[PDB]
DNA sequence: AGTACTTACGCCTGGTCTG
DNA sequence: AAGTACT
RNA sequence: AAGACCAGGC
């Protein structure tokens, strides 16, 4: 599921910076403008590997203000969910409409009417949890789910999933 | 190569696409009494093999389209027998610097 | 250019995809619903009804909404409308071939009219020529007037082949007006092609035949030339004209819309009400009229749309072709700025590349420099000076890209200046510039000068370098043009130098001499006859600024 | 497409717009307060300290030089050859 | 419409002359390469003359009391009479001055000599001159060799078109030839010692010269050559100002509109 | 031979007015008027309908008409014209841009 | 953006952009037959938790290290031992890496560059496709239900007692705590 | 004043292409505006602010790129869209040649 | 053989009338 | 007005 | 402010 995609980004860099470590600053800039950032198309960029073999090659100038142009040529891991992949991970948050796990750098969310039956809410607990016949699921507590659908948005990538499938449930 | 004498007939000229590969050529008396190719001004051409042209090409990274054309039905093209596709070196004088090789290209 | 930044990548256009409109995306594309034809007036209130320009297309009244897209009239460019037509339109410019294609293909199960089977046509469809192909095949086929059926194969002509059918004959056809027409052939029958029909046949030709003939599947389809949905160029195509409020001020473009509007829907209200059958295509006809004339008014088919005054109407068209004309006369060269023009005159006193510019405009014109510890304290003297001494500046801009206007600001004589922020600053003694005369017409009717600031009003040229401009001072006037990049000056010392312009291409020989006084001068100065004393001689060596000092 | 250092072709000799433009180019960026690697012998116009760097032959610039099909050379500052 | 009509061509990095497409127009900026402005009018002397006058000034053979360089010129000069493997390089030079004289024969066949060339050798010289002070007194010192062999060399680095292979390093040899006749014309043997008394410096001096003035004659890879021919030609079309034939402005209509019928149609025949 | 005479004869109306024209010029012109095949006029009808992208034949003598049978058969246009650069704002390939520039960043290393 | 190794010449209708699902259809981005840099073809690159945790480590290591070379001119254990190799190599505003290095060092299931070594010698004879090759790793199971069914991918493309020896040889490995 | 087609082919003459660029730009017209990636118009709805970019149609948000050209230009553009036909403003080549 | 079709230097400064 | 090209 | 003419300058 966490990938390691073969990416390229291209910074324009102002004649000022044009010093002996020019390499070095880019780079660095590379590293700002990347490490962290969201897209559909990537998902989740979350660290750029080999940071020294990285591939500047010969950038060009412009061709009104001085300011050059590379493309860096990198690598790094991602990580992007899907529909109908199986993730387990740590709850958050927990409240009367559902719990919302954390899978990662992502936040996958359970709807109360999604999970199975047997299954109910106490809202009179505290910290606030979900009972059952012998299953306890609260804040801490460990869950293997379904996602069953994703929605991309700005920075981020949220998603619902179920636990009314076999072989899922807490953990 | 025929020679005809006034003109040929309009129902046999339309006789000599149909046996190929050979290939047929006519020409009327009076274009033959003198020779186009002596003439002052027309300078002396060279039918390129299909072998020096694939090199032509490949020297000056040309596309086949980017070349200077030369007609089907051009007088010295004929005086040669050209094919569409076939190349020709055209070898003049001038005034900048003796010799200058140039190509024509058939269309 | 524009101003705020945009986390936009940026790039330059490297192809040009001409294609044609498909309804569909002209609808997609449109913000704008425009159904009604007038302009504002909410019953005369102020403002602009979500009918014609602004349900959301751009907007006036210097009023950020351009569909939140804010920002304001500069930067928003405008938001094409849409205006579903009522039923189909030609294309005024493409009728010519609409027709040519028809002649190209029959009707019925439209499909070409001469497939691999006849050979004149393998000739014609080796051709990789748009041009090409859709020049010779329609030639070819133009006069076949039957659908043939089974023709000859590669073998016996005794021997008959079938493909598609349906050998309903062929129709000659004739533009008349903007309608075409066909017979059948004892004796002809005439009836109107309606475009309704024309639009189908169209609809239903092939993929293969598209492209056979000059077409691409996904830029362009016949069946586009065809009109469905008319896009609707937002306010800055056709902007308006205020007479501050209570008035009006609409533009010619803006109008020809508002017609085509009213006979759309004149027409509409006749096909859900009291339908005369053939008494609505006599209102059919003038939409296919302004849906021509909007985008054409001189065809030969006279009518040229007078609108009230007598005055012509101003077809889209007509604003590009040539000259005067957005192509030739607003892209292909432009009116510009930091330029001037004045009277020229003779001056022996200047270097050969220099030029007497008057103080007048080397106040007037300015030079962006970039404060730079090598001069910070020169520009901040200048920028003291002040915009009118000379010697100065006047207007000083930091990185937040804000303009402080030297000549006012409460700040004036103030300021510290900060590297990397810029100062526009005048033209001083040797900043290179473009000079030139007009007719241009050489690459010298234009070279680079040695700017040197001079009293009085008048471009002080040197005298040798007036036959390249070709010019005399019987009162003919020279422009100016200012660089403005560090870089752009650059091109003009190292390439556009009169200096460098000395030795002629155009005739491998110089192109710049001695005349009048000089050469009269030259002559008499010369002779075995003529001999200098001393008293004289000193002062002459003494004007040759280069002289060794050795009498 | 690129091509070889080898096998290059083009003219040893820097063009005059090549030269014009570097100038130009590398004072812009000297006027943007780029970093100059020359001793300024008291210079004050970029100009014309581009017109220094490009003496000692030390401006860090490359011409790629695009041939009519697409495919380039490239020559440095450095090699290129100064007569003009 | 000139302009319009050759806006797009330029001389590319290659040294062809192409438009916006690619397609040659020229594959060698002006059949030479040259860029016009440095060019001007040299006389090619081998072609013009009798019979006679080209012996007399080209003509060496150190096989002949007569014929042979007198010692009064070259250092080595009386022991060089006779001297059989010279007098193959001597002779070789004349057999080429010779097939030169033919050759412009050929080309230019109203004998005119005086055409527009790079690299101006006459003056070129005439520095070399008055540059070392070469007395017209005492000998030279360059070894038949020296000159002879070096004039080649020479013409081996006045490079036009660089390529690798053959069909171009032979286009080479072409776009150069008109300029060598010139250029063997003018560094004969004979002349080079006895018209313009060069030592082996002044020589040394001429050669590099020539070839550094050369190499910069070349035309520019960016010069956009398209616009100024057009313009070359409608600017003088300008300053037109106007035995019985149609001639000037309304002609150089007439043929740019490729019109076919032309107010006079006339034809010469001889 | 052809061009050989259109040359001869266009030299002749320079020169019958005793001025002088350096042969490359009025050369290439013949040339540009006669590579493509036959005799092709400097006008309207003739190298204005060259395989020439769109924009380019657009600045001259017929614009909107071939404009618009550009985008009815979708041709696409190089913008390696002169024209087409200078419609769009951009440096035109053309003497200081029939090249790109670099900072090699190992020289610039070198350089200090 | 970040561009990413193919140019897909999209002609003006972009209209298809499929399901994403354990159908092993994942965006035009994610096929197995992708581009390397070099200009090579290389199969998809599966990270399975705790191999990520690894490689994520690898580099940020490897990072401070050369981070210097240019300054001279057990559980919660690695809870610690990371947050610091962050707040030295990481962005600091990386709240997502952050959040990853837990996760992936909390459910991670090997400690030895040669576990997980062998991990991959051992699936990487299925002929099993990446992302299976992954839910395999990063999932605990015991039968083949468990598995088959969290990973439907797999219904067809191997026999139950198959996937359950490797299964079995799953749990061997797994690296105590 | 003016800068014609004449001034402007000498300077193509003279070879000197940014100062053509200059005197046609950054000194008269000049203009930002954003395009699709994928239909190459003018459509885009650029918010510059809360970066929102949009082109619904074409429908896109992550593929834009922004160009300069001559505002005559844009609007010889718009005038021809208006006339039904399309210009499209791609970014990258990928005819080749 | 008749008819139609697109063109026509470059730039620049005045004052005047009207839908 | 002419010249060319197309019908 | 836009658009037609007329006079005029080189
Ligand atoms: N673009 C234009 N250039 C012109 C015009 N009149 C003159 N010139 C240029 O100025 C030029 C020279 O001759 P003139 O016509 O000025 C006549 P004049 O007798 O005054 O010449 P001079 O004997 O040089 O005084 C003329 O050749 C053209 O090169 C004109 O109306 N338009
Ligand atoms: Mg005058
Ligand atoms: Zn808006
Ligand atoms: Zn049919
Ligand atoms: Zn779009």
């Amino acid at each position: 599921m966490f990938f390691i995609k073969d990416l390229s980004l291209n910074i324009t860099l102002h004649p000022s910076f044009f010093g002996p470590r020019m390499k070095q600053y880019l780079k660095t800039k590379l590293l700002e403008e990347v490490e962290g950032s969201c897209t559909g198309k990537f998902g989740y960029i979350l660290c750029v590997l080999d940071y020294d073999n990285i591939d500047i090659q010969r950038g060009r100038i412009l061709p009104t203000d001085g300011s050059a142009e590379f493309n860096v040529k990198y690598r790094a891991v991602v990580f992007k969910p899907f529909k109908g992949e199986v993730v387990d991970g740590t709850v958050v948050s927990c409240s009367q409409h559902g719990f919302e796990v954390q899978v990662g750098p992502m936040k996958v969310f359970v709807t109360k009417h999604l999970m199975p039956q047997d299954l109910t809410f106490n809202a009179g607990s505290n910290p606030p949890s979900y009972q059952s016949s012998e299953d306890v699921i609260t804040i801490k507590s460990r869950i293997r789910v379904k996602i069953e659908g994703c929605i991309s948005q700005v920075s981020s990538i949220h998603a619902i999933g179920s636990i009314k499938e076999d072989y899922l449930g807490a953990i | 190569i025929f020679v005809y004498q006034n003109n040929i007939t309009p129902s046999a000229m339309k006789l000599v696409p149909s046996i190929p590969p050979a290939t047929i050529e006519t020409f009327n008396e009076a274009a033959l009494v003198v020779n186009i190719t002596h003439h002052e001004l027309v300078p002396k051409h060279i039918r390129l093999s299909s072998d020096e042209k694939r090199e032509l090409l490949k020297r000056y990274r040309l596309k086949e389209s980017q070349l200077p054309r030369i007609q089907r039905a051009d007088p010295v093209a004929l005086y040669l027998g050209l094919k569409r596709g076939e190349v020709v070196k055209i070898i003049r004088k001038s005034e900048t610097s003796g010799r200058y090789a140039s190509y024509r290209i058939c269309m | 250019v524009g101003q705020q930044y945009s986390s936009a990548p940026l790039r330059t256009v490297k192809e040009v995809q001409f294609g044609l409109f498909s309804p569909e995306e002209v609808r997609a594309i449109s913000v704008a619903k425009i159904r009604f034809p007038e302009t504002m007036d909410e019953t005369q209130t102020r403002a602009k009804i979500g009918g014609l320009n602004d349900p959301r297309l751009g907007s006036i009244d210097r009023n950020l909404k351009c569909q939140t897209c804010q920002e304001g009239m500069n930067e928003c460019p405008g938001h094409f409308g849409h205006i579903d037509l009522a039923k189909p339109v030609f294309h005024v410019g493409f009728i010519a071939k609409i027709k040519k294609v028809c002649e190209c293909v029959c009707m019925h199960c439209g499909k070409l009219l001469l497939d691999e089977h006849n050979e004149l046509m393998r000739q014609a469809l080796a051709i990789k020529d748009s041009k090409k192909r859709f020049a010779a095949i329609w030639t070819l086929c133009k006069t076949k007037m039957v659908c043939e059926t089974d023709v000859p194969s590669e073998d016996d002509p005794t021997q008959l082949v079938s493909r598609g059918g349906c050998g309903n004959t062929q129709p000659t056809i004739r533009k008349d007006g903007l309608k075409l027409v066909g017979s059948w052939k004892d004796e002809p029958e005439l009836r109107v092609l309606s475009t309704e029909e024309i639009l189908n046949i169209f609809k239903h030709i092939s993929v293969k035949d598209f492209t056979s003939l000059g077409f691409n599947e996904v830029f362009s389809r016949p069946e586009w030339m065809i009109l469905t949905c008319l896009p609707v160029p937002p306010p800055p195509v056709r902007p308006s004209i205020s007479f501050n409020e209570s008035q009006r001020g609409e533009d010619d473009l803006t109008f020809k819309l508002a017609d085509i509007l009213k006979a759309n829907i004149s027409l509409e209200t006749l096909e859900h009400n009291g339908a005369p059958h053939h008494a609505i295509e006599e209102a059919e006809s003038l939409l296919q009229f302004h849906v021509a004339t909007y985008m054409d008014n001189d065809i030969a088919g006279q009518p040229q749309a007078l609108q009230k005054s007598g005055r012509p109407v101003k077809s889209i068209r007509a604003r590009l072709k040539g000259k005067e004309g957005r192509i030739r006369g607003n892209l292909m060269g432009k009116r510009v700025d930091f330029s001037a023009r004045t009277v020229i005159s003779g001056d022996p006193n200047l270097e050969l590349d220099q030029v007497g510019v008057p103080k007048s405009i080397a106040k007037t014109l300015t030079y962006p420099e970039v404060v730079t510890p090598y001069n910070i304290d020169r520009l901040t003297q200048l920028v003291r000076n002040g915009p009118n001494e000379h010697p100065g500046a006047k207007y000083v801009i930091r990185d937040s890209g804000d303009r402080i206007d030297l000549r006012y600001s409460k700040r004036a004589g103030d300021i510290q200046l900060q590297y990397g922020w810029k100062v526009e600053r005048h033209i001083m003694d040797n900043d290179p510039v473009l000079f030139n005369r007009q007719p241009s017409l050489h690459k010298m009717s234009m070279m680079a000068h040695r700017v040197k600031v001079i009293p009085y009003s008048t471009f002080r040229l040197n005298l040798s370098v007036t036959s390249p401009y070709n010019a005399d001072f019987d009162g003919d006037e020279m422009n100016l043009h200012v660089p403005q990049s560090e870089e752009t000056r650059a091109e003009l010392s190292q390439l556009c130098a009169v200096p460098l312009q000395i030795v002629s291409p155009q005739s491998n020989k110089p192109c710049m001499g001695i005349v009048q006084d000089t050469l009269c001068g030259i002559r008499k100065l010369t002779l075995r006859d003529t001999f200098i004393e001393l008293d004289q001689v000193l002062n002459m060596l003494y004007w040759v600024p280069d002289w060794d000092g050795v009498i | 497409k690129a091509i070889p250092k080898d096998q290059r072709a083009t003219t040893p000799y820097m063009t005059k717009y090549e030269r014009a433009r570097i100038l130009g180019t590398r004072a812009l960026q000297i006027s943007m307060n780029a970093p100059v690697f020359v001793d300024l012998e008291g210079e004050t116009d970029p100009l014309r300290i581009a017109m220094k760097e490009l003496a000692e032959k030390k401006i860090p610039l490359v011409i790629r030089r695009y041939l009519p099909d697409g495919s380039f050379e490239d020559w440095s500052v450095e090699e290129l050859i100064v007569d003009l | 419409r000139l302009v319009k009509a050759l806006e797009d061509i330029m001389v590319h990095y290659d040294n062809t002359t192409r438009n916006s497409l690619g397609n040659v127009i020229q594959f060698i900026y002006g059949e030479d390469g040259m860029d016009a402005a440095h060019i001007e009018k040299q006389s090619l002397d081998t072609i013009g003359g009798s019979d006679a006058a080209f012996e007399k000034r080209y003509r060496v053979d150190l096989l002949n009391t007569d014929h042979t360089l007198d010692p009064s010129l070259l250092e080595s000069g009386s022991e060089i009479l006779g001297d059989l493997k010279l007098q193959v390089l001597l002779d070789e030079e004349y057999k080429q001055l010779v097939k030169d004289r033919k050759f412009l024969r050929e080309v230019f066949v109203d004998g005119e000599a005086n055409w527009p060339l790079p690299v101006n050798i006459r003056r070129i010289i005439q520095n070399a001159q008055q540059t070392f002070h070469i007395d017209h007194t005492k000998p030279s010192d360059l070894t038949i060799k020296d000159i002879v062999l070096g004039v080649k060399d020479l013409q081996e680095n006045l490079l036009v078109l660089r390529g690798k292979n053959e069909i171009i390093q032979n286009a080479q040899r072409d776009a150069v030839t008109l300029f060598c006749c010139l250029l063997r014309s003018r560094l004969a043997t004979r002349r080079v010692l006895q018209e313009y008394r060069l030592t082996k410096q002044a020589f040394d001096w001429v050669l590099s010269n020539i070839e550094a003035q050369f190499l910069r004659s070349v035309v520019h890879p960016g010069e956009m050559v398209g616009v100024l021919a057009a313009q070359s030609i409608g600017e003088p079309a300008t300053q037109m100002t106007l035995k019985k034939v149609t001639s000037g402005v309304p002609r150089l209509k007439e043929i740019l509109n490729v019109a076919k019928n032309m107010k006079t149609p006339s034809l010469t025949v001889y | 031979a052809g061009r050989a005479a259109l040359y001869k004869e266009v030299y002749n109306v320079i020169a019958s007015d005793g001025s002088y024209v350096n042969y490359r010029h009025m050369a290439l012109l013949v040339d540009v008027m006669t590579t493509q095949g036959g005799l092709t006029s400097v006008t309207r009808h003739g190298f204005n309908r060259s395989n020439t992208g769109a924009l380019m034949r657009c600045s001259f003598e017929e614009t909107v008409e071939i404009l618009f049978e550009a985008g009815a058969s979708a041709e696409l246009d190089d913008c390696r014209g002169v024209s087409e650069n200078v419609i769009l704002g951009q440096m035109a390939p053309i003497g200081t841009g029939a090249f790109d520039v670099m900072i090699d960043e190992e020289s610039l290393v070198k350089y200090m | 953006s970040t561009s990413t190794f193919q140019t897909r010449r999209r002609r003006l209708k972009k209209v298809e952009e499929e399901e994403n699902a354990a159908t092993l259809q994942l965006g035009q981005e994610f096929q197995l037959k992708q581009i390397n840099h070099q200009g090579e073809e290389e199969e998809l690159i599966a990270l399975n938790l705790s191999e990520a945790r690894l490689v994520i480590k690898e580099a940020l290591v490897e990072r401070r290290r050369a981070f210097k070379r240019s300054q001279k001119k057990t559980r919660e254990k690695e809870l610690e031992s990371i947050d610091v190799l962050l707040e030295q190599t990481t962005g600091g505003n990386n709240k997502d890496l952050k959040n990853t290095m837990q996760y992936l060092t909390n459910f991670s299931r090997f400690r030895d560059q040669e576990t997980v070594g062998a991990v991959i010698q051992l699936l990487k004879s299925t002929g099993l496709h990446p992302f299976e090759v992954a839910q395999l790793g990063s999932l605990a199971c015991d039968t083949a239900d468990e598995a088959k069914t969290l990973i439907p991918s797999l219904n067809n493309k191997i026999s139950d007692d198959e996937l359950e020896r490797i299964l079995k040889e799953l749990s061997n490995l797994e690296t105590l705590y | 004043l003016r800068f014609g087609e004449m001034e402007r082919d000498c300077m193509i003459a003279h070879g000197a292409a940014s100062f053509l660029k200059e005197r046609l730009m950054e000194a008269s017209d000049a203009f930002r505006v954003h395009i699709c990636g994928i239909c190459g118009l003018m459509t885009v709805i650029a918010k510059l602010n809360h970066n929102q970019f949009e082109c619904k149609g074409c429908d896109n948000k992550i593929d834009i790129y922004q160009i300069h050209i001559p505002y005559a230009a844009k609007l010889l553009f718009q005038e021809l869209m208006a006339m039904n036909i399309t210009p499209r403003l791609y970014t990258d080549r990928s005819r080749d040649f």
